[PDB]
């Protein structure tokens, strides 16, 4: 198709050499299946095969959804949420993806569509030893300025980075508690807007690193 | 011809040192580095070098064309190519792994059989104290998981790079269940393709490793209560050309060759044990709980036995081989398994009949009652196994066979012997 | 009486705590420590508790009034403590079965009843090693040798307060020498019938434990605490009595050794695999049976000047008698001497030969030659002779269906745990390489 010619153009372009086919485990924890890119096209073709077992806490396909395809902005590296099935095609029912799809077509049977745009709170803190910690990076308040703000380099990095991948946020601030944030999104449909969610906390997570 | 193409890249690339690799009957890696000056003779008449090595005196290395890569890590640069080990007088030193699988498989291709090899290789990346390694875990990651809760993405992304630099092509990688603990899946080639490769990645692994301070292992039970690493062997046998495996009219699309290979390689998979599972580590990776197969038993692919039989039909279809951890000798390990599963295909051994239960959650009077048999305990107890398996020692040769031996009683008869800490916790203080 | 003889001395050396010691079947000691007020209820009606602690419900302890002896370690205020080792009865009043003590009690009662009387004389070899932040080591505190003196053998004091505290319990001892490997020291003891001498071992253990901790050392019956060196053995120097007279004696005989000699070595050669789980228990005991140090690896029996499984030592008479060198000082001395006796009476019964004496060096000799003269080898591992001991029927009459049956739950939950684990010998050879 051509979504998949697309996406092949930009592999060639931005020199992409690596593709993480995302997925997510009932706990809303990010998993995923790294792949040379010379494995895109089987991938996006007939599948990737794994082992199920992780998504409760043994053999599935990995189903790319090409509208998902981004170029990590940090060789170039790019990923891929995908949806999962059973080895015979039919979707799996314990995917919490294909969970949503299906609520969300029941509501579009009755002419039904749902916005949300959540107001994704968050802390930022200091690291020991190469272990996390709960210690606040910064000590400021409620909606408050650098110097006070000492998170606002990796605030501003962090909304750059979901911009560059198909993402609009509406606005970011300081939060009451000690190095607490908080990233209002965009309203957008159920199923874009709980992958926007994924990947700010893999962001976040990373550049917070 | 190829020695032709060997020195346009040889000038290309400015190569001044290249490495003769090959390998010990352990499977560790062994080489002579050659200036490229002397590149022309190593092609023609061969290397001298003194063969004692292999077992754990004068002959020649002859290295394979097919071979030649570059090694990506800019030195000038350096190549490197994997020799076989010739007598002096021209034949072919029967100790060396290399030869035995070549010589299995030439008689493997007399009947228009050639075997297919894709292993699952797991693996463990520790950090390094005071330039020593550890057994401690880089990352404190799980199944499947991505960054930062895997820190070792970076040095697998490099991995894979610099493989596919030296005409690998690979799967998939992942991050597995145990902390810091890795999976690379490799793609089907001929069982002497990926045995070369196999020793290739357990080289490159350890090599970016130590450039990023840390330390790639292969041992199959590094920590006590997490799991261990193995190597999934998916297997497949191909008739002239077309997949041996299956068969459209047959119950569950399997044919008779599949289940006649199953049944032979179950019959042989104490001894096979011996040579898939050579250290004593090895015994601590074989014990219920984790994701290794411990009891002789073969099914589908919803329940995890020694043997499974995945749902892919047509010209993937295969079997999967879990018993083997990746510290074998990968060119001994597929020698035995083509030379049990041909011989299951030749005398047409029925095998077992399939336990789709959860083996581990039946009480050990239910076992006993459906006969499931259990891999050796202990490296001794599968080196007993092998002594008495005529058809693997006659496969791997007298050379091979008894060096396994002799290495795996030195280490038994030394660990036997040697006072473990568990023992002075556990008696110490009380008696 | 011996009742009265107790509350005598209870008034004299100011008692004032008195200690029911008994063991469990792994031959640890374990007590109940009741005040001076209850003694006249323990030694009358009994004292009850829980029996779930000998495995390793409800039961009295019945205590031994010749056992009664007390502590030389004066307590608190001029505060004396004493202490009585008892005997296990269910609440009906029957004997419990599974107390060690009771068997040897049972297999002692058979053998009297055809007029035999076992006298045991063990040789205790035990280790002294340092204190390293209040947790005990296998750092030898001394640096010597075979019967070296100080100040090469550092534990002189220590082993003197031993052997003085010993004798202040109706405990006489032989002799007292350091052994081969660094801190390593040997108690010889006197021969005493079986139970007396059990009750002996146990109380030496206790004392030379406690002594130790005195000193800021730790003193451990290991069989083999530290690799390399020889390991701690307890070679029990046996002799059968029929009627007052040593039935292993025989003047008119070869080598003036009675038939009685012969039938017993073969009976406890026969059954000595077996004997090796409760005689060698632990799974580090099997460490030590290993080749190049003094311990017995295979199962052979031969006159003074080699050293064998079962060795017939030169004195004769009233002194004549049989070493058996395989056990460890890590044994149930109550269970330990109860095999030999079961064992080698069975021998006696049944007329058992044993095989002829090896008086070759075994250990010089190589593989071929000891199959052909039928040689075998004591178990290697502990569940190879746990294996051996539940198919021996004999043993498992003698000592029970309840202590049978706990000596292999305790052994396999122990070996269970010992071979799925991920010992450091594995990460030096290894870790690096592979
Ligand atoms: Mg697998
Ligand atoms: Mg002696």
């Amino acid at each position: 198709g051509s979504k998949e010619d697309e996406i092949f153009r930009i592999v060639e372009e931005k020199n992409v050499r690596f593709v993480r086919l995302q997925f997510v485990d009932v706990q809303g924890i990010p998993k995923n299946v790294a792949i040379p890119v010379g494995q895109l096209e089987k991938a996006l073709g007939p599948g990737i095969h794994f082992d199920g077992s992780s998504i409760e806490g043994s053999d599935m396909v990995l189903r790319p959804d090409p509208d998902t395809f981004r170029v990590l902005p940090w060789t170039a590296e790019a990923r891929l949420i995908c949806d999962i099935e059973l080895p015979d095609g039919k979707p799996f029912m314990g995917c919490p993806r294909q969970v949503l799809k299906k609520n969300m077509e029941e509501a579009a049977k009755l002419g039904y569509v749902m916005n949300t745009g959540p107001e994704m709170e968050f802390f930022l803190f200091k690291r020991q030893d190469g272990m996390p910690t709960n210690i606040p990076q910064d000590r400021g308040g409620y909606f408050d300025l650098a110097p006070i703000d000492l998170a606002e380099e990796i605030k501003r990095e962090i909304v750059l980075v979901l911009e560059e991948m198909g993402f609009e946020v509406e606005a970011a601030h300081h939060e009451v508690a000690f190095g607490q944030h908080e990233i209002d999104f965009k309203y957008d449909n159920a199923l874009a807007t709980a992958d926007n969610v994924i990947t700010l906390k893999y962001v976040a997570k990373t550049l917070a690193l | 011809s190829k020695e032709d193409e060997i020195f346009r890249i040889v000038e290309e690339k400015n190569v001044r040192f290249v490495r003769l690799q090959f390998v010990d009957v352990q499977g560790i890696p062994k080489n002579v580095a050659i200036p490229v000056g002397q590149l022309e003779k190593a092609l023609g008449p061969g290397i001298h070098f003194d063969g004692s090595s292999i077992e754990g005196s004068d002959m020649v290395l002859r290295p394979d064309p097919d071979t030649f890569r570059v090694l990506p890590w800019s030195g000038t640069a350096e190549a490197r190519l994997i020799c076989d080990i010739e007598l002096p007088d021209g034949k072919p030193f029967m100790g060396c792994p290399r030869q035995v699988l070549k010589k299995n498989m030439e008689e493997a291709a007399k009947l228009g059989y050639v075997m297919n090899t894709g292993p699952e290789m797991e693996f463990f990346l520790f950090k390094r104290q005071d330039g020593m390694p550890t057994n401690i875990p880089q990352d404190r990651g799980g199944y499947f998981d991505l960054a930062p809760i895997d820190l070792a993405e970076e040095i697998k992304r490099e991995i894979v790079l610099v493989l596919e630099e030296m005409g690998f092509e690979v799967e998939a990688a992942h991050h597995e269940v145990a902390f810091g603990q890795h999976e690379i899946d490799f793609k089907y080639d001929n069982a002497l393709a990926t045995a070369d490769n196999v020793i290739t990645l357990k080289y490159v692994a350890k090599t970016l490793a130590l450039q990023h301070g840390l330390h790639a292992t292969f041992m199959p039970k590094p920590i006590f209560g997490v799991n261990g690493s193995g190597m999934h062997t998916n297997t497949s046998l191909f008739k002239d050309g077309k997949n041996a495996f299956y068969d459209p009219d047959a119950p569950d699309q399997i044919s008779d060759t599949l289940r006649y290979f199953v049944g032979g390689v179950l019959k042989h998979i104490r001894a096979i044990t011996a040579i898939t599972n050579p250290l004593v580590n090895s015994y601590k990776r074989l014990v219920p709980g984790y994701e290794a197969p411990v009891y002789i038993t073969w099914s589908g692919p919803n329940r995890s036995s020694l043997i499974r039989v995945p749902a892919p039909r047509g010209n993937s279809t295969r079997i999967e081989i879990r018993s083997p951890d990746p510290s074998c000798n990968p060119y001994l390990a597929f020698a035995a398994i083509l030379a049990a599963g041909l011989d299951g295909v030749k005398n047409k051994i029925e095998p077992p009949e399939r336990v789709e239960k959860n083996i581990y959650k039946l009480t050990e009077e239910e076992r006993e009652k459906l006969g499931i048999g259990m891999l050796p305990g202990t490296l001794k107890e599968a080196i007993e196994c092998f002594k008495e398996d005529e058809l693997l020692v006659s496969a791997l040769g007298e050379h091979v066979s008894q060096s396994i031996i002799n290495v795996a009683m030195a280490d038994w008869d030394s660990y036997r012997t040697q006072v473990h800490q568990w023992e002075l916790d556990r008696y110490l203080q009380t008696y």
